């Protein structure tokens, strides 16, 4: 009496289910731990806060409509507001972190389509004004996703995103997305996604606010369809969970 | 097997069991380790290939011109002057792209033609040209003019060259302030998420100067200086999809929309059209 | 004091580095290293090929 | 003859070469060596040696000993700021010039720990307490006491012991900072409050000046050789 | 489509008949415009010689409620490419069952008369084609899309290797960028 | 993690893969096996092609229709046409078979029916007319499956094949057909059937073409049935792998 | 052995050269490796770049030292369509960067096969239908090499010329062959003129050759 | 580590290979291997010089 489908996690005061699960991803093989003393350069005590900032946060919902093209939200930033996990960005200059990223989204047996799930580490994106860059707002979306646009945006001298979905925003194959951790979502048999992201960054630690390591990306491949009779509203929830998170170079708060 | 050999086949024969290589599910998001042998008989083969030609150090080892400017025997520019960069040549750019952050030394070398100029003064006579190339990390005086004193490089490191000689080179160490050469940066300059975006909020790698150091002929004489690239004791992470839209600007990764592949008649065409 | 290293084929060569800076060596082109694991299966529990993915 | 192959580089010459080459003066007795007081080894020796810091450069002040002056007295009321410098050891114009800083100016990277000796140079009678402090970049400078208080400081209190020492420890993203400025490698902010304003009794100078030293720690290094900015020249002097 | 995700999609739906071809591709890694631009054939284009095994994931798509089978065949060069499914049969194949397994692998074997292959076009390193059938057509119940799609994965098996280091074609420039 | 469902079976170039099937039928009891030295008569070195003729082979599919009565192939013959399994048989007097035949055909939680998957050695069949014996071309169908009736064929000096499916063209009862190896799909549970046949004859070897000593038949004892909405087409494949084929007594092709 | 050479000038209409690598278009190294059906050995490289003033009527011409680039282009990559074409970046091409005065430009190159021996000889086609090529050259996928100047050097017209010399080593031979009668007609094939079999004399009695 | 051969004569010789690829290396001129027989003789019953070739 055992099945890989039924899984749980459990980080701080929240636990996750699932009954129809895949396998979990694991990072590049890599499982989040704390910053080693022989790796480290800040010289202060560091802040591990634990139960309080590495549990599990559940962002804004998402409709996934018959032309949804996909959504996106950059890592450090998606939690930014949320408990005490942002009370530590934004009191600190440093933090480092990993996270158990949970997508989920149920349908029935009726209905189909493939999302893809995916941790894209250092996703710089591209600007529909080839002289500008993306503005922050346009970026971030901090709790709520961020949408890719079916078709290409146009230029004249704006800060905009060029969202457009087969090109991932950032200007290669979207279905090449595969080379970093991912799973699919395929509500034939799938139901959820789970991805465990180790820190990656050039560095040992980095400023949370003014970067953004990751980005975790769904965009169905297989858009959503259904028959008259069967539910239409088919929502997508992303849960994400920090993993031993430290911070250091307290100072006073604000995002400044 | 020999280090860098490539796996064997591994002869098969007939099955029926309830064994499935071939049934998996990619939801996962592992990538299935079938091989021959598991959907077909197969006869044993020793394989010999080696994967050497694919190593990172292989794929990304090799010269590249990632630019050139130019600069003449006297008039308006007589010194040359580049912001180090390797994203302003495609080639090189695209396979460093080819993964998130990388780490490497790298060997420098310069080529350095030079060329007459049309001109109407009689009698020309040239002496062999010698220039002069130099680096100014981030911080230090740059050269306003021809004849600067900055050209002193009493600390500045810098190369003196004749024409004739073969190209001068140089090895140059992992430069970076961090880690890890960074390739892409998903982050801001400012704390405020304002001011620069992108790649070229972490490139700091200082500036190049060339010059001539003799004028040479009464003629005018322009001097083209080619700089090339090529790592060396590399070290590679977090591999990413391969740059498909041509490259739009060198600071940043901004490109313009691009199918996914060229097309073909139907899903039945076994010809690229 | 030199190094003895063999050469590619289907023999050895000699190699004194000059430099007081190893930044100055020649390249490093036979590091045959693999693991894909990393990237191909990075799965928490692991899939045996004969094996059905889900049950 | 042995066969000989020249590559790159051959017949160049790198100012950073090193090559043995020909003595000009054959067999030349060099004089003996002898023992000379404080020789020197790394410069790093004399980076953790402390200079005086120049934080009042306010106008023409750069021009007199003022300059090496932090002005300090009697108020009605405390919180008040003393003074309020960045964390640039070699572009910030505080300490630019300095010993520490003169060293940085003749590379392109910095890092390590630094120190700010404060010298109280009040009168015997004089007292009062004030709130030394470094804050980490992210947020602004600090701009009331109740804010710099939130970061790492030091509360020095004067008595016999006329200095006080406020360590900036070196906290940072990367290894190395850069030595010119650059805002990926910001520094932070570096202030000084009243923690219990001066108190002098009767017949004893209410107005003081406070002194500042800075020197390198035993972490501090510095890389990448360059040429100093603060030094030109435009022909060969006679 | 090469402009949005349906690039990606292989259209499936129930039939009043079977034997229907799904799609045809040949094998060409490096030059066909269906892998050129893939993970595999990026790579590829940086090299001149390409030899080894080639695995092809098909994840149906449809729903839990539609079944069906489908022929994966491989088809090594020197006749045509197969018109009909009694043709592809009798070549290297797969019978694909759709079931709770959604993936299925046809694993195109390396058969060739030389060690490596040219990663350009050329009919001497002529590879073979790829083509897929409908075994038992799709069936689904009321209330359940009968169209669907199959995506398509592929991926290098552990004997392949690659050859004499180039450029790729894939990327120009006119100047440099600013 | 293991499942009898679930099953893979390679033959040569050919792998067949069933996530539905029930177990696996194996001959009476016996595994196909070449010929041995105590138990032949054809003096010749004999030819075993292997993989060239023991694969895979995919004949033309069939539609069940709610009232298809049911088909059948001749064994050696359906396949004489089919690769070189079908050149061994034109240019060798004699040869000698087992195969793995494999029935796929699938359906859905919402269909019902169920097909009976026998292999038949030895099966003569009956006239329409009781003074003549069935014609080639009407008992033969190489690779395209022949019907069998839904009510009795009439007389009348033709030679025609008494396909009455409750008969089996046989004169028994078609309920007794079990005592062969045997498998039923019943969509229900089913999806596929695989029996493995064993060599059977009353000599070591035989001709290809004179001879066909096991007939496939496929017969719905419950009717294909749906409901408005259910797809309608769904049809029935078969594959067939030889096992062991040997040949003796090469000469000049020709089936004649 | 010099198998082949072409020129490029300083300006005008060819300005940079090009050449699908061959053996076959010099007579006598070919007629020596076609001594053999099959062949291997690795290859010594040497290029000898030689340049001339071309006659114009250009006033106070004062050249600059040549400098010259050949670059290898393996069959399926980018070729350069004109002196300044950004594929003279040779990121991953192997390309060789020479100055006049300076002693040839040489490398060695492995045995680039994609069989176990280079063939000589192929008595097949290039299609399965027994269409398209036939002979030798449907082998010959060497690909192309690409030659131009750096810098135009003076404000006068100047031509190169480019001659490549072949050089086998660790050479391993098979099968050998009948020498070669008839002179050679075309490079891509073994076309022929009918020969006669030998020079002729008097008769069969005389000693001397007449 | 050198090598050490023997020059043509009627004394030795040394070598180092400088280069990571034996392709890299010099000729192999002193190859004296010798087989005739795959060509002057491929006959499968031995024909002794001394006896009569047919009988
Ligand atoms: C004469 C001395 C010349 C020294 C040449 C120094 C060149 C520095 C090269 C830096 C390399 C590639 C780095 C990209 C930087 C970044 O984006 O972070
Ligand atoms: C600058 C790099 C130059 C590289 C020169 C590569 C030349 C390839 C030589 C191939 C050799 C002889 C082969 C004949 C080919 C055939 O007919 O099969």
């Amino acid at each position: 009496g055992y099945s890989d489908r039924v899984r749980s996690i459990t980080l701080g005061n929240s636990t996750i289910t699932t009954q129809e699960c895949a396998n979990v991803v694991v990072g590049y093989g890599v499982w989040p731990d704390y910053l080693k003393d022989s790796e480290a350069t800040a010289e202060d005590q560091p802040t591990q806060p634990d139960v309080a900032t590495c549990r599990f946060y559940t962002l804004d919902s998402v409709q996934w409509q018959k032309t949804s093209p996909g959504w996106w939200w950059k890592l450090p930033d998606a939690l930014s507001n949320l408990g005490l996990f942002g009370q530590n960005m934004q009191y600190h200059y440093l933090g480092r972190t990993g996270y158990t990223v949970h997508v989920q989204c149920n349908a029935s047996k009726f209905h189909q389509g493939c999302l893809l799930v995916v941790c894209v580490p250092e996703a710089e994106m591209g600007c529909a004004t080839l002289d500008n860059t993306p503005s922050s707002v346009e970026l971030l979306g901090g709790d709520s996703a961020k949408e890719f646009a079916d078709k290409p945006v146009a230029s004249g001298s704006n800060k905009l995103v060029q969202r457009v979905v087969y090109n991932a925003g950032m200007g290669v194959g979207v279905g090449n997305l595969t080379i970093f951790p991912h799973q699919w979502i395929n509500l034939r048999t799938n139901n959820s996604a789970t991805i465990v992201m180790p820190y990656t960054n050039s560095v040992p630690m980095d400023n949370m606010f003014r970067h953004n390591n990751v980005t975790l990306m769904v965009i169905p491949f297989v858009p959503l369809d259904y028959c008259p009779g069967s539910t239409t509203y088919v929502p997508i929830t992303v849960t994400i969970a920090p993993m031993c998170a430290e911070y250091n170079g307290l100072r006073l708060a604000g995002h400044q | 097997a020999a280090i860098g050999r490539v796996a064997d086949t591994v002869g098969t024969g007939p099955t029926n069991s309830e064994a499935i290589p071939a049934l998996t599910a990619a939801e996962t998001g592992h990538t299935s380790q079938v091989v021959p042998g598991d959907t077909m008989q197969t006869r044993h083969v020793k394989n010999y290939h080696s994967r050497s030609e694919s190593t990172i150090e292989n794929f990304l080892c090799r010269s590249a011109c990632v630019y050139f400017t130019e600069y003449e025997n006297s008039g308006a520019k007589r010194y040359a002057e580049w912001v180090i960069t390797p994203r302003q040549a495609a080639q090189l750019r695209r396979k460093l792209e080819f993964f998130t952050y990388v780490r490497f030394d790298l060997e420098l070398t310069f080529v350095i033609t030079s060329t007459q100029q049309p001109s109407t003064t009689q009698n020309q006579d040239a002496q062999i040209l010698t220039h002069q190339i130099m680096y100014v990390p981030p911080g230090g005086p740059v050269p306003d003019k021809v004849d600067s004193y900055v050209w002193q490089t009493s600390t500045n490191p810098s190369v003196f060259w004749t024409e004739g000689n073969a190209p001068p080179r140089m090895s140059i160490p992992f430069l970076s302030i961090g880690n890890a050469y960074s390739n892409f940066y998903d982050g801001w300059s400012e704390f405020s998420r304002n001011g620069v975006y992108g790649i070229n909020t972490l490139n700091n790698m200082g500036t190049l100067y060339a010059r001539h150091v003799n004028a040479g002929s009464t003629g005018p004489i322009k001097s083209t200086i080619r700089i090339y690239f090529k790592p060396k004791h590399v070290k590679a992470w977090i591999p990413r999809p391969p740059r498909l839209c041509q490259y739009e600007k060198a600071k940043n990764v901004n490109f313009q929309p691009s199918g996914v592949t060229t097309t073909r008649q139907s899903i039945t065409t076994m010809t690229n059209t | 004091g030199a190094q003895v290293s063999t050469q590619k084929t289907g023999i050895h060569y000699t190699n004194i580095n000059y430099y007081k800076d190893a930044a100055s060596n020649s390249a490093n082109r036979q590091d045959f290293t693999q693991d894909p694991g990393k990237f191909t299966e990075p799965v928490k529990d692991i899939m045996i090929k004969s094996l059905p993915a889900l049950n | 003859g042995l066969p000989t192959m020249n590559t790159p580089g051959s017949c160049q010459f790198l100012t950073s070469d090193d090559f043995q080459s020909p003595s000009a003066m054959p067999q030349y007795d060099v004089t003996p060596e002898m023992r000379i007081p404080g020789e020197v080894k790394n410069l790093m020796e004399i980076a953790e040696v402390d200079s005086v810091v120049p934080v009042q450069n306010v106008g023409e002040k750069v021009n007199s000993m003022e300059a090496y002056q932090i002005p300090v007295r009697s108020n009605e009321g405390s919180g008040t700021q003393v003074f309020g410098f960045p964390l640039q050891p070699g572009y910030s114009s505080v300490f630019s010039r300095t010993l520490l800083g003169e060293i940085l100016n003749y590379y392109t990277h910095w890092s390590g720990s630094i120190k700010l000796t404060f010298m109280f140079c009040g009168s015997a009678m004089a007292t009062g307490k004030f709130l030394l402090a470094y804050s980490p970049p992210g947020a602004g400078a600090p701009t009331k006491r109740v804010d710099a208080m939130l970061g790492t400081h030091v509360v020095w209190d004067v008595g016999l012991q006329s200095s006080c020492v406020l360590c900036i420890p070196w906290i940072s993203q990367t290894h190395y900072r850069y030595v010119a400025s650059d805002e990926y490698t910001a520094g932070g902010f570096i202030t000084c409050w009243y923690q219990t304003n001066i108190v002098v009794p009767a017949d004893a100078q209410s107005s003081c000046y406070i002194m500042c030293f800075v020197s390198a720690c035993n972490d501090f290094s510095v890389r990448l050789l360059k040429d100093t900015p603060f030094i030109t020249q435009q022909n060969f002097f006679q």
